[PDB]
């Protein structure tokens, strides 16, 4: 009973690496939030990819642009929601990372290069 | 030097408004008034003697180290006045071990405790060269006393939080205890008797006793003993790539 | 384990012997070469987290294209730098134990013994732990026989890489 | 697993004889409440780990002394593994709703947990404490349906009940 | 307090023995590499700040409960304090590895240490996190291996330094345990 | 805690005397001005996802080079964090205007404020901008009665006067 | 130390919570009763001194064995002492009693009384009855039901208020046991 | 009682045999022993008002909070029978270090402890903490004898490997 994403997505985890790039990791499934964690540590997709080791010497002075261009905003303006009593928090330290979701990516449709 | 308790958690120091007028044109400081005087002499015995329950029969012996005090503003020689009295040695050098003596002088006049034995080797020397007198004017003119309290405030125990030494601390949290705590519960029998010369440290739950309301005092122990292992000698290894390293 | 003690057991129960003069010789060979290599395993402990980074900044510098090409055999993303990192200190650890104990008898048991097999399936190319190798054997920094016994269980996981 | 079915064919095997009529009886009433147990079932399955979440702060909110040092809340590991295990128990209860009876809690949750908990320090009350928060904040037409709610706090209070 | 020359002092005055030839190898040795101390100590002051700020930031990185309420690092005056304990045990480190020797930290640190941070509820298992993350970083520094924070020395091996500081902070992590 | 309480039982104690009529005066003082100054208890305690969101943006946009790559605000969470900070100051204002001294401010804000925002480089300029923007962006008779926006402004600047 | 405003705060800092309109009703109401408090704790300091007075010769009245040789309270020493300890009790009480919270009662005053005691000697059960007396004698002065002592009042209940004291005498009471 | 006499002559019993060699020579034991666990037992008599006092405050400092509301020792009541419960398990012990074994703990206070404490809420780590705060305040010379503080600290550790 299987689906057509699933068979689409899963048929790019057979051919050779030297020829699927970045498919050739797409037979990986989410898992439960909490295996991303301390005592486990589950890899998710993102981290074998190289958007995952971007860090770019040159940077954006953020001081050029005439004011009223630069735009913040934050995920909550509440004390226990960024971060709760416990340490089980989605936006401060590396408990971001115990999500449910996340576990995968769609960027293996770019192309096979 | 932050003392994350000495002013938040606890109320400010008391003493005399400022040592300018100690510069003395006309008169010596300003009147502070004989209400705003006999609070400062009450909190001076809450300290010199330790809350010792004195009654006035007892009070009526120092009347002449008060009638100075209101009338020449430091309060040094008002404690110099004080520990020299038969109300203070009565009480402290008659029925006690040596060090016991040497220790309270430690929470009545500096407040804080010994740091090591060699402080106590120097005290018990100056005590054996002719008197207790020179116990009290050694600490009562020494440099640690002009630089933490000074002619101006009473003597009390300050949360430094820049300590020498730990077992500073330690020390002073077990000396000072909480109030409605006198200095008479043990008949002599020092308390850092033993840890002074052995080096190890006190009780957690004594020195928690003594902690200001509200530092989540006590918790945080594991349910296995407190004291360390000096012999302990474990591997702890660090994370490498390839794999982990006894960095030891 | 191939040690010059289990060689030397090896060869006495395989006439069904006792010890002879022959395996006491070739146990104090093993003994009075063990100074060096103790001095050596220390020496290789010491320098460990340095080595590991250089090695792996070299091979980065040698083979450009290891931190550009996608997919997940290469270090171009985090997790492949990591990997890469351990594997390189895989090979130090196993060049330690090979100098501690006295033969090429742990990386013969952990590294060598169907290694091809995972480079040819996982696509990793030996050519980069070849130069890896060839980093931590000029910058060492040792001295003597400690040289001498070092780079001699360098070369060994050279030879077998190639 | 302690179910309907595995009940009466077990009583049936132990007095070795056949199914009779009560013993198809007792399937009609299964047949029944499955309608209402498989959609409570599967609304647990489909939101699960807001519930995990909003559950496992209940906890430390009641119980802030956890995270002391000394306790068994200290670092990050032991608040990860306390939401592994709220997780398990609720993947239980999940697993409890669809075969009908508390088989999957009695032996995967239940048996040997006094043992476990009170070997390893671990304190019963703050896991019960957030599966007492899950029973309260079920409203009827909202989160699911009447019976629904019905049976799935009845194995809340079991998981209670056995814990306490 | 003792140092490296003090060590062997009271070593051979238990024996009642003269300090003689045999036993001055070692500190001569210690004056070989006496250069080597002192541009491995300035190298680790001269990053004192940003190995306390960077150490505590790490900390909280991994474990985010200190930050929340009741948390032991909670208020200003909590992170003040524990910005402070850095300093304290990085300063004594730092004493030990310019002495030589670790006779300065446990009489004047962690004796007397694991109590007050029991009586005052300091969470152990983070700040001995916050000691390693200390630990490793100076090592980063007396090797060179920082990956900024280039700063010029003479060649050679400091390995040897690295493994004594890595051992001082070994027993700071340990008396707090 | 700063009250007017605790001051004068703090002076009774440190006299050691029973509490006069000139300690019960003051409070009386307290039962006069309590609804006034609880009245804008409401105004912070309902409306604060709005200050907070105003504030914050008026920080960043007085000093737009804080986003710069090796300032504060170089990444996302850390904007969050930064109004996450702001938001505390909110919720210690709230608590000083109802204890009725600065008790909760000087010793949970204010004690060891220094070396936190020096150490991690915060420039306390920035947080005194975000709250100057507050004490000016309230309108006496919109937001509140009159003399609730007199303590308010009065607790704001007070902490304002303290991080200077 | 704490008061009934900075309970609530407290309590709601553990949530991180903003003190609402819905937790007001309770500290509006003690603001309600605000002169009733203030109308009470006069009325009870002014008999300080008799209240003490009658507590300990109460105390001794059916415990003789206290004045005899050997006993706790034999010497004038020792009524000096004992007599400050009633006073001394009452004071803080009646601090608790205007603070409307029992936090500078067993933070200043009770906090390691039982182990002065045993220490000293004193005996647990004649000064709990000591207490009790004074507790009696609080609630007749607050209800103005004292035999004597008539006080001006305004007209109205002030039972709630006696409870509160008599809870806080109860605290007391159980501090010693 | 689990105890030196009653275990050989339940084994001589158990056998039906006479008392041999090896059954008196269990006792000669006992007779060596009795020096140090008497003098063990008679000091613990002598002063443990004191004692149960001290390790009653460490209990509520290590856990702060049994005093909230809907905890265990919310009111005086509860508090009067924690001392009262660790008065009980000194007596015990007390009366262990005269019998010479395990007996009046393993029947009087171990044997259904854990279902009581389950059932009626009380956390067996408090229970526990008093014991440990116990074990680690003695020194032999300065409150007993070498062989004396052996002999009360193993029952220590004896009744505090039966609660965890
Ligand atoms: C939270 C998730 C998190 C952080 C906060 C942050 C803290 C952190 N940093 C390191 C690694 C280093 N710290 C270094 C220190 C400095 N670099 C400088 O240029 C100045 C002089 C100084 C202070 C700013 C350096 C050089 C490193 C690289 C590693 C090294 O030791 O050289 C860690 C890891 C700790 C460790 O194991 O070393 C942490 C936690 N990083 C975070 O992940
Ligand atoms: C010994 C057998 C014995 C006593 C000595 C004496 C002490 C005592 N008194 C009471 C009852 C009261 N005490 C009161 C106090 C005062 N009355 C005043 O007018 C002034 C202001 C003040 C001090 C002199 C009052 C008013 C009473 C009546 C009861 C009440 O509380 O109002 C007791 C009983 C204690 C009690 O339960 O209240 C005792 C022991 N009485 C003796 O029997
Ligand atoms: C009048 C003297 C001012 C002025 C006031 C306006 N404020 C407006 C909106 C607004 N104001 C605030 C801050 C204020 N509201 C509060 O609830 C509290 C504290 C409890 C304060 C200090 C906020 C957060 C907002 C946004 C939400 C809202 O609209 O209420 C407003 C409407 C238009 C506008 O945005 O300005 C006015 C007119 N405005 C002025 O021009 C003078 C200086
Ligand atoms: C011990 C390692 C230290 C030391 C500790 C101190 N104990 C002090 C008082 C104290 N300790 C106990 C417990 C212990 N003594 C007993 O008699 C019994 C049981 C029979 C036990 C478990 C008690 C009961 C007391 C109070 C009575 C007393 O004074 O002994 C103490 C005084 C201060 C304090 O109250 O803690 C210290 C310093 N003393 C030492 O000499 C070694 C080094
Ligand atoms: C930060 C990484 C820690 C942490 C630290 C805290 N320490 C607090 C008080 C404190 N710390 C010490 C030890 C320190 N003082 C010294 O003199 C020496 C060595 C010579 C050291 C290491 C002492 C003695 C004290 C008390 C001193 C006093 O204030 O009187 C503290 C205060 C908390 C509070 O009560 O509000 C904190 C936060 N806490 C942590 O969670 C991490 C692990
Ligand atoms: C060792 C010897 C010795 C003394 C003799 C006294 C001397 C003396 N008297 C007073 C202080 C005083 N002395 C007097 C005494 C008198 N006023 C008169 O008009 C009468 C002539 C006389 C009583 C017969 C008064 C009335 C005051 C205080 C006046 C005031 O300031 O209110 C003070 C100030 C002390 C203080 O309060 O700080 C001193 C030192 N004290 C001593 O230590
Ligand atoms: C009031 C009564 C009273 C005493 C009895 C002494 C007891 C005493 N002796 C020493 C301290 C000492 N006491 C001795 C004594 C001896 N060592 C031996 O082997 C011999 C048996 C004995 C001499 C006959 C020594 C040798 C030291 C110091 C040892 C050292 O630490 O170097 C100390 C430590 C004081 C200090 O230095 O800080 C004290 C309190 N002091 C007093 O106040
Ligand atoms: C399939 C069924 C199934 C379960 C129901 C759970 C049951 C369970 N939970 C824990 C384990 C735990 N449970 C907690 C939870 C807490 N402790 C606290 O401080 C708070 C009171 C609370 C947070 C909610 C913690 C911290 C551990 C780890 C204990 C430890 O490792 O020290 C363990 C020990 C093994 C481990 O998880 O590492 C087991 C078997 N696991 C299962 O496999
Ligand atoms: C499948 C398991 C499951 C549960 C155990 C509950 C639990 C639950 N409640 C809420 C969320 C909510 N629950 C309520 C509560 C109520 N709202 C009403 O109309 C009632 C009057 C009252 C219940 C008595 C409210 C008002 C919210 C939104 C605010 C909040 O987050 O609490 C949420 C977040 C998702 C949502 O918005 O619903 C969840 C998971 N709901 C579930 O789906
Ligand atoms: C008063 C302050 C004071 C100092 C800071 C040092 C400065 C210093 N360092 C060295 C000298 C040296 N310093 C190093 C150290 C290193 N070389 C490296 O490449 C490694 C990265 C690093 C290891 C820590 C080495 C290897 C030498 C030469 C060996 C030696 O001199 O012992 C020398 C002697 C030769 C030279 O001038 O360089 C001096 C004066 N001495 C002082 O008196
Ligand atoms: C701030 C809090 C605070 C208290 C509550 C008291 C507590 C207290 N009481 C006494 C001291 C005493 N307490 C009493 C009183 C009594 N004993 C009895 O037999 C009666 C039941 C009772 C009288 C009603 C006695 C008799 C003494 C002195 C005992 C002695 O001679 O040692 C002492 C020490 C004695 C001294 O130093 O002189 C202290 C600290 N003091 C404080 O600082
Ligand atoms: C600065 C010192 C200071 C005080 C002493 C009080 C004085 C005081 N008490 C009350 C007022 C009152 N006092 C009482 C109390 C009582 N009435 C009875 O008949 C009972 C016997 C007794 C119970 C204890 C009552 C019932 C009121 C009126 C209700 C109220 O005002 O809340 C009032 C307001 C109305 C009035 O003036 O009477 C004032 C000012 N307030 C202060 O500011
Ligand atoms: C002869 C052997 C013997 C014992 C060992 C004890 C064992 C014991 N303790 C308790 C009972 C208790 N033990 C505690 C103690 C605590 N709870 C807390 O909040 C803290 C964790 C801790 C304080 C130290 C409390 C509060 C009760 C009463 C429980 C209740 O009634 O709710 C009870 C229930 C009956 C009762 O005491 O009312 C029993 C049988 N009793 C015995 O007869
Ligand atoms: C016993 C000793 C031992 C060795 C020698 C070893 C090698 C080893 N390296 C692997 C992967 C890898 N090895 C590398 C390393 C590199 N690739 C590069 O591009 C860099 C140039 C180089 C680092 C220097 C990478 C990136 C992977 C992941 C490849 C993949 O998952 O497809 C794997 C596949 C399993 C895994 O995903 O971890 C093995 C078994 N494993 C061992 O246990």
């Amino acid at each position: 009973v299987s689906t057509t994403k699933a068979d689409l997505r899963y048929v790019g985890a057979t051919k050779p690496a030297a020829v699927g790039g970045r498919r050739a990791m797409n037979l990986m499934k989410q898992q439960p939030f909490w295996m991303y964690g301390p005592p486990y540590n589950a890899v998710t997709q993102d981290e074998y990819e190289p958007i995952s080791a971007a860090a770019p010497k040159a940077f954006v002075d953020y001081q050029i642009f005439a004011p009223g261009t630069v735009k913040v905003s934050p995920d909550s303006v509440n004390a226990n929601e960024l971060n709760p009593v416990s340490g089980m928090s989605k936006y401060i330290g590396k408990t971001q990372k115990l999500v449910g979701d996340q576990g995968i990516s769609d960027r293996s449709d770019k192309l096979p290069m | 030097a932050f003392s994350s308790i000495q002013n938040v958690l606890t109320d400010a120091p008391l003493g005399t408004p400022s040592a300018m007028g100690f510069l003395d044109e006309r008169t010596e400081k300003p009147l502070m008034g004989p209400s705003e005087m006999d609070e400062l002499v009450y909190a001076v015995y809450k300290q010199v003697f330790g809350n010792a329950h004195i009654m006035e029969s007892e009070r009526a012996e120092l009347r002449d180290a008060e009638s100075l005090f209101r009338y020449l503003r430091d309060v040094r020689e008002f404690v110099r006045a004080l520990a020299k009295s038969n109300a203070y040695t009565s009480r402290f050098l008659q029925g006690n071990q040596q060090y016991r003596f040497f220790e309270l002088n430690f929470k009545h006049l500096l407040g804080r405790g010994p740091r090591s034995l060699e402080e106590m080797a120097s005290h018990s020397a100056l005590y054996a060269e002719g008197g207790f007198e020179a116990v009290i004017d050694a600490i009562l003119d020494s440099d640690e006393y002009a630089q933490e309290f000074g002619s101006t405030v009473v003597p009390y125990c300050r949360f430094k939080g820049e300590y020498p030494t730990n077992e500073e601390f330690n020390r002073m949290l077990v000396l000072k205890g909480a109030n409605s705590t006198s200095d008479k519960a043990g008949k002599g029998r020092s308390k850092l008797c033993y840890s002074i010369a052995a080096g190890c440290s006190q009780n957690w739950l004594s020195m928690s006793k003594a902690l200001p309301f509200g530092t989540e005092k006590g918790t945080g122990f594991n349910l296995i003993s407190s004291s360390r292992n000096p012999a302990a000698r474990p591997r702890i290894g660090t994370k490498i790539p390839g794999g982990v390293v006894f960095s030891s | 384990m191939k040690t010059p003690i289990t060689e030397a057991i090896a060869t006495a129960d395989n006439q069904g012997r006792f010890l002879s003069n022959t395996e006491l010789q070739a146990v104090n060979g093993r003994y009075q070469r063990a100074t060096a290599s103790l001095t050596a395993a220390k020496a290789l402990t010491g320098s460990a987290q340095r080595l590991i980074t250089g090695a792996a900044q070299a091979v980065y510098n040698k083979f450009p294209y290891t931190t550009q090409m996608p997919g997940p055999a290469y270090a171009s993303s985090a997790i492949g730098k990591a990997k890469c990192a351990r594997d390189i200190g895989y090979y130090l650890r196993m060049v330690t134990y090979c100098l501690v104990v006295g033969g090429t008898g742990p990386m013969d048991e952990y590294l060598v013994a169907g290694l091809e097999e995972i480079n040819r399936s996982f696509d990793l190319s030996p050519s980069w732990y070849i130069e890896a190798l060839q980093y931590i054997k000029n910058s060492h920094g040792l001295s003597g026989q400690v040289a001498n016994e070092a780079n001699a269980y360098i070369d060994y996981a050279i030879n077998t890489l190639s | 697993m302690k179910s309907v079915i595995t009940t009466v064919v077990s009583a049936a095997d132990a007095a070795g004889r056949f199914p009779s009529n009560s013993d198809l009886e007792s399937i009609q009433g299964n047949i029944q409440r499955s309608a209402a147990r498989l959609e409570a079932a599967e609304k647990l399955a489909g939101n699960h780990e807001a519930v995990v979440k909003e559950a496992g702060d209940a906890c430390f909110a009641k119980y802030a002394y956890l995270k002391n040092p000394g306790e068994a809340g200290e670092n990050q590991e032991k608040i990860n593994k306390c939401y592994r295990d709220v997780d398990h128990y609720m993947r239980l209860v999940n697993y409890c709703l669809v075969v009908g009876g508390t088989g999957p809690l009695d032996e995967w949750g239940i048996a040997g947990a006094r043992e476990v908990y009170r070997t390893l320090n671990l304190p019963t009350s703050a896991y019960v404490a957030s599966i007492a928060y899950t029973r309260d904040r079920l409203c009827v037409p909202r989160d699911m349906s009447a019976q629904a709610g019905v049976e799935f706090s009845a194995y809340l209070d079991y998981l209670i009940n056995a814990l306490s | 307090m003792l140092d490296a020359f003090s060590r062997v002092v009271v070593n051979s005055d238990a024996k009642a023995a003269y300090v003689g030839g045999s036993d001055l190898q070692a500190l001569k040795s210690f004056i070989a590499d006496g250069n080597k101390r002192l541009d491995a100590v300035n190298s680790i002051v001269s990053n004192a700040s940003c190995m306390v700020s960077d150490a505590v930031s790490g900390m909280i990185c991994e474990n985010p409960g200190l930050i929340s309420p009741g948390g032991n690092c909670y208020t200003n005056r909590r992170m003040a304090a524990c910005l402070r304990d850095g300093e304290i045990i990085l300063r004594y480190v730092s004493y030990a590895l310019l002495a030589g020797d670790a006779s300065v930290l446990e009489d004047r640190c962690l004796n007397g240490l694991k109590e007050t941070y029991i009586a005052l509820g300091v969470p152990t298992n983070s700040s001995i996190r916050a000691v390693s993350i200390m630990k490793a970083q100076a090592v980063a520094f007396i090797t060179n291996t920082a990956t900024e924070r280039k700063m010029s020395f003479a060649a050679g091996d400091c390995t040897s330094l690295a493994s004594e500081v890595a051992s001082y902070f070994d027993r700071v992590g340990a008396a707090i345990s």
